[PDB]
């Protein structure tokens, strides 16, 4: 298990021999496997540290935020339509967990949803609100998407839904491994079509890298009581933990600031390292 | 019904928690995962991989092709350092980007020995021999082939064989090192030296270049995960 | 029902969902079809991720219809385009199966079936003499994906100029924004020292990879097996593999200023095989 | 156990020997060992007292304050900053908990933190508020501290996070032995810099008694709402538990006023005795 | 689910209280202890550690090293008493920034055995006889060796041993006693005297000194936990 | 699985991670080396703590190259110099191992290498006449942290004059606050009835120590194992023992008003050990 | 009595939950089935049916 | 074979590709003084790795 | 390169190390040094010693030789 501890040092002498297990050749593709014992003299020790917190379900371990929502409540007494939120499924949309994930090629996971909603008031006005109610509700692709607060979609005869009552605890959902592969792909490196020399030339384009393997649907977010005579604003946070996660093929960390869903690089960006002497300690 | 009493910590959200929670999509049918090469259990196991060191950062050479590379000369022997680095794998500047660097940046505690590797890239009409030492801290750092040779070293033959690798073993006094600079947790020194001189025949090139790769050993481990200064954002999206 | 581990604690699983549940070197010769190779200065050779190519298992097969398999008639060595090595030159790239599209039999499979999988044989070759210096990295990254020129949109390169063929593309030292906007060239920008997708090349070695130092070798070998998040693709559209060369020490010679030599690469589809048949796919590539 | 009883007195009539266990020699270093029957006659008793609430163990069960942490949310109507706290975690800025654990030189034990909030309105304006939710986070050493109370940073991918909602249960979390030594250090004598001849004065100055063993981040505080029209100001107490301890080499308490992080006095306070006649009861 | 009802003492604080917590940082991967010297398993180890007595406390000699020292001379035999002292561990002047004092003055009820150690310090060519007393309450303090006589005593004879041990038995009404000033659980008293005089030969110092120390015994025991008078604050930090 | 005590009631524990759970005499003679040491009038000896200095064992070892013992070439008694009691005396402090930086090849290991641990045996020697009255309490402190004499700021001694070497320091009676705002001379401010550290001397006596009559004997003998919270650790910055003197009944002789006496201190270290080899150290001690 | 914490997602409604709720209508005596024609287990029994295809989708 | 060496004492180390072996004095290994051969009666020291290493000398 | 390796020779079991020299190393051109067509070529010798086994007695105050 990775609780497990590490070898233990060994008692080595002085040496005098042929075998040089210094010398190598780093040209074939492999790295040199020394360890203290074969370049200086050393003692016995008995070993107690372990690498059980760096495992890949250690790793990755917390909740990150991946987006914020935000809807409202407006005034009885004006004309401005009720906000509600919709929201596409990505982690790409901030920068910590995206460059955790981007370790490697492919993963599978299960997930941990935590909602946290936070409200406010707009106006200096005394007026009062009573306690809110929120509806979130997951629309997986091709089903209808909603256009006003309150139109029949939000019926959810098929759709789950999460009803949730302020100042109480952050609401919290699970969800399984849902892709249509064998596993996530974080790097896809082709196209959705291919264009053909009897068809037109716009009947074929497409975007690089862009694959109908990463449509989830979205979540939708609102109100669900009718406006008071104050407004009233909310903010929605959404953490996301990943569990039962297995990762292949790992690649470089990102070295550059992330421009856009894909690998691309902003002129400006590209001189992630400082100044310092070569014979400078 | 049954009798409770709420304790304190309830209805708080904890990042770390590990608890259980409903699921939204009852009875889904998971597709099944297939064999994929390239499988990672560990951490750790990515560290173990040697990365080349971009010794050279100098104004005119940082950020391109040219800080990989430590020149070599078939000029005099001379007791003056060829490099000069200080053992501290996160924060010194020349290591904190290789992956070992990366993967220390994600934790505060770290601990075992290291390695590195040395490859020469000149004619095969070329020969010399290099000394390459490593000090540990509390004395004044070596900038004589005189004081370097006093700490842990090994003695470089350039031949058939155009690689070396050196340990650095772990000499602590605490348990762990900070993933930070301290002067408390100092890690030492490591330079290189020439032994005798870079001889070379006529109707070859004059000048070479080295190159340098760091990894970890078999008994290397980091603890307390944490988040890294080398990446950040300013607009959400 | 419960569940006793140690730390002794015990744990009860509520749900019916499991995810609601908490967590001798130097000489080589190699034979395939009626092609053979012969190498005298080696550096071994590399299996990538230690996994050896091989067909698709009945417990993994997607579709449902009997695949063909060529065998000898398309699992033989293509030798590619000879690339120049001066001492200006930043590297090459290319991508498979790409770079095989107009291969013999095999581009002739490639584009009559709607899915194919193989793996690959890669054998780079470059040889000098005792008084040349230099260095080449050779690499093989899975799902190599590339930055474009443009700074107003991204993911914006077209499917002709993301697929060179058999002759590749070349890396730069510098970035530079495409900025007409009335005829965007929709080109990719790949720079060096960052690999061409932003990260740093000194990591490069995280992917398969051999090195050719001119004083020790003069070839490489690299065994590609196939790698997707699928059992079975399709070949026209997406790339399973990419290579990349860089010099990481010029070239030199003697006191000559302007030496050159030759590099070539040969590649070998293995264990490739193919579903889906029906009228041939007449791509426009350019 | 601590909870055995204490041993019986015996009786002992009169004496006459020349033995003389009342006379000893203090200059040995020792302590004469002697009960109530070496010097006067006793009776038989049964003992039932017990010393179990004098033990480490209970000697240190309870929660103790270590700081009082100052967060407020501003007027919307106004233009100062939102103000978040962030306090760098140690037991030495208050006296009862440090003169309790300077009884001992060296000391291991998992930690218990409790945090108590409250709030309170600023103006006499009648405006109002919605409920607050606060984020509390951990910043180990070498990790990038917050600037602002809504930048990146409080995303926490791998920095562990408390949100906490006004009005419910303190908040409570658990900590194990986390040094980089084998016990925590109390005291230290000695210095983290070695001057050298060779080097300027200044290139080797470091203050006496200040080591990296006791470097252990900050936690930062801050109100995850956006401000209303009324400013609100909340005050966080935490309060520390020390459990399965275990200490080595007894010191004398403090007998005078703390004057710093160390051990140093200052002058008008060093006469902690006061007065009393030699022959007077 | 499971109905449940919840009874006083829901959402509450209590710092006493014992209940598990979850862990903010799981699969942490702590240090293990050494075999360090010097381990306390309780408190009462160090009260059974003799510590000196400050019985000078007057004006011009407390809060100095003259107030550990009480002065014997050789003058002619008398009746007076030469310290007085009352039982009072915790709340005497002269008692309560001992060791066993400072440890008292954490509890709220004491009870046991105490002993009381002398030490003279004059030239090897002195002699003399003492008389330590002590007296359980009830009765006026003693003020002459003639009622002093009529409690406990010990009569101290000074030769090769220096050192004379006083113990005073547990007799009390109450199984324990306040850690306070108080008349319902006072202690006693306890005085020296002159049993004979001090004789010296010529050419010898005419005035000394004697050191006091206290201590528990095996059967001392205290409870009821509370807060000292003995440490405070004005600002934080 | 349900653990059942006694008051009976039951416990169980819900999480992983054990935090998370609810809680003759007088005759002596000592060897070391090539050196000895008599004493006729001894009060016997201490041994610290019930502990005799031992050598580190494999199975708490931090340091992985092989150590250093040079054994009788430092474990030896070393003489500091001898100080001069009289009436106006309040006692000498010294910091260990800071007092044997200048002794042999003990001093020449110490400044060679990286790491050390040693233990040691301290002898206090003091003679008067049986017509002397007098009396020292000498005492070893783990951690002896010293007050400084600036009230504007604090932690502000110089490494200079924290380490005096074999010459040590003395307590002062009285606390002089240093106004000198332009050069500050960064020094200890030791009281002696604080014992230097605001803790009061009549509590001393819990921490290792011995008591030298002048009417009883002449000599101690403290044996101090190593005492840290590391297996091993820096000589040069850290001090692990103090050694502090101070006179409990003033000196009296006869009738004349200026008696003195002298006494001397002889330490050896014990089962010492070094690691990490290196060029040597050169601190800027004055 | 019994120390309880609470966790994350309490006094939520998710529509697809699972859980036991009090019974209105207690000791009702219930009507009991008898055996109809044609009952239906699986949704994809219904999918296996052949169905006409509206091939000819014209304006007309 | 002969052509391949490597050395180590303390913490130091030497490697060479090109040798021609190694010569041992009359065939006699260096050793530590035995008992029916001491002089001097008291107890030696013995540094060991403190000083048994390499040490370079100018060039 | 070349490698000796020497024991411990004298006509006593130990002696003083200051006084009496064991052992002397020397070098000598048996053939001299040429370098294709060029007058003067020159190239580095460099010299590298391990004591071993080594063992010392009579320990006093430190010794200050004059060596100038
Ligand atoms: C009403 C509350 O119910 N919510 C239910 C629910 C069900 C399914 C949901 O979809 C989860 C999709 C994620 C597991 C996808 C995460 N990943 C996997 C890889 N990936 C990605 C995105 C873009 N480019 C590459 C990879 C992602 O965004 C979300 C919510
Ligand atoms: C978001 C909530 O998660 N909080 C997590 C967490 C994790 C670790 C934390 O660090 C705990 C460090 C303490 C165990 C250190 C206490 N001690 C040990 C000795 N010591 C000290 C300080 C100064 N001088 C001497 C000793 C201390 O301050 C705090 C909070
Ligand atoms: N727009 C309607 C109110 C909306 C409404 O009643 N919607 C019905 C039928 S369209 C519904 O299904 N609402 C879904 C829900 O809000 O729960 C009105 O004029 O009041
Ligand atoms: N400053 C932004 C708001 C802050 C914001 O959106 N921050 C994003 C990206 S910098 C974030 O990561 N916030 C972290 C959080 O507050 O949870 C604004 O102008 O509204």
């Amino acid at each position: 298990t990775s609780r497990d501890a590490l070898p233990n040092t060994e008692a080595s002498g002085p040496t005098h021999s042929k075998e040089i297990p210094a010398l190598t050749a780093v040209e074939t593709g492999a790295t040199n496997p020394l360890v203290p014992s074969d370049t200086v003299q050393t003692r016995h020790v008995v070993q107690h540290r372990s690498r059980s917190e760096s495992s890949i379900e250690s790793f990755f371990a917390r909740g990150a935020c991946v987006t914020i929502m935000t809807v409202d409540n407006p005034a009885s007494t004006t004309n401005k339509d009720k906000l509600f939120a919709v929201w596409k499924i990505t982690y790409k949309d901030t920068v910590q967990l995206r460059r955790k994930l981007e370790f490697f090629t492919y993963s599978r996971f299960d997930m941990e949803l935590t909602f946290v909603v936070t409200a406010n008031f707009t106006e200096t006005n005394n007026g009062h609100a009573l306690n809110q109610v929120y509806q979130i509700m997951y629309v997986p692709p091709g089903a209808p998407v909603p256009e006003k607060w309150d139109d029949y979609t939000w019926q959810t005869s098929s759709n789950p839904s999460i009803f949730y009552t302020y100042g109480t605890a952050p609401a919290r959902i699970s969800v399984p491994y849902v892709g249509i592969s064998n596993a996530y792909s974080h790097f896809y490196d082709g196209f959705s079509k291919v264009p053909l020399k009897d068809q037109s030339a716009a009947l074929g384009d497409s975007l690089y890298g862009a694959a109908s393997l990463n449509d989830f649907g979205i979540l939708a977010v609102r109100v669900v009581n009718d406006p008071n005579p104050t407004k009233v604003t909310s903010k929605i946070r959404v953490y996301l933990k990943p569990k039962h996660i297995r990762v292949w093929c790992p690649r470089p960390p990102r070295a550059v600031a992330y421009y856009g869903p894909g690998v691309d690089y902003k002129d400006g960006t590209l001189t992630p390292l400082s100044t310092k002497d070569l014979t400078t300690y | 019904g049954l009798p409770v009493m709420n304790t304190p910590g309830s209805n708080q959200y904890l990042t770390a928690d590990n608890f259980q929670s409903p699921c939204a999509l009852p009875e889904f049918d998971v597709t099944p995962p297939i064999d994929i090469p390239g499988e990672v259990k560990n951490m750790m196991e990515l560290a173990e991989i040697d990365t080349m060191i971009p010794f050279d950062l100098s104004a005119t050479k940082k950020n391109t092709m040219e800080m990989y590379r430590v020149r070599l000369s078939d000029k005099p022997h001379t007791d003056d350092p060829i490099l000069c680095l200080s053992l501290s794998p996160a924060s010194d500047p020349r290591l904190s980007h290789t992956m070992l660097g990366e993967i220390l940046n994600y934790y505060t505690h770290w601990a075992g020995s290291l390695k590195f590797t040395f490859m020469f890239c000149g004619s095969m009409m070329a020969t010399g021999k290099l000394l390459v030492s490593y000090a540990p801290p509390g004395a004044d750092p070596p900038k004589k082939r005189k004081e370097a040779m006093l700490g842990t070293h090994v003695i470089w033959d350039i031949g058939l064989q155009s690689s070396c690798t050196m340990v650095v073993p772990w000499i602590s006094n605490t348990t762990y090192r900070l993933t930070i600079d301290d002067s408390f947790t100092e890690g030492g020194y490591i330079s290189v030296f020439y032994q005798t001189r870079i001889v070379v025949p006529l109707s070859t090139p004059r000048e070479m270049d080295i190159l340098g790769f760091v990894s970890a050993c078999n008994d290397f481990s980091v603890r307390l995960l944490r988040d890294t200064t080398h990446i950040e954002q300013k607009a959400l999206a | 029902g419960a569940q006793v581990s140690s730390q002794n604690y015990t744990t009860i699983n509520y749900y019916r969902d499991s995810a609601s549940n908490a967590a001798s070197d130097r000489v080589l010769q190699l034979t395939l079809g009626n092609s053979t190779i012969t190498a005298q200065e080696a550096a071994n050779s590399v299996v990538a991720y230690g996994r050896w190519p091989e067909y698709l298992r009945d417990s993994e097969a997607n579709p449902v219809d009997q695949p063909t398999e060529p065998e000898v008639a398309a699992c033989r060595f293509y030798t590619l385009d000879t690339v120049s090595w001066t001492k200006e030159s930043r590297g090459w790239w290319w991508k498979l199966p790409d770079a095989l599209r107009d291969m013999g039999l095999f581009g002739q499979n490639m584009y009559y079936h709607y899915l194919g999988r193989s793996g690959y044989t890669v054998h780079v070759q470059c040889n000098a003499s005792k008084f040349h210096q230099g260095a080449l990295g050779v690499f093989a990254v899975p799902e190599m994906c590339l930055a474009g020129d443009s700074n107003t949109t991204t993911m914006h390169t077209s499917y002709q100029n993301a697929n060179p063929g058999e002759k590749g593309g070349t890396f730069t030292g510098t970035f530079t924004p495409d900025n007409n906007q009335t005829s965007p060239a929709r080109r990719f920008c790949p720079v060096d020292y960052l690999l061409g997708n932003g990260t740093l090349l000194g990591n490069a070695f995280v992917f398969p990879h051999q090195i050719i130092n001119l004083r020790t070798n003069n070839c490489a070998t690299l065994v590609l097996p196939y790698v997707n998040s699928l059992s079975i693709d399709s070949m026209v559209k997406h790339n399973n593999w990419g290579i990349a060369i860089l010099p990481l020490a010029p070239l030199n010679f003697a006191s000559e200023s302007s030496p050159e030599i030759p590099i070539t690469l040969t590649i070998a589809p293995m264990c490739c095989e193919f579903n889906g048949l029906r009228n041939i796919t007449l791509p426009r590539l350019q």
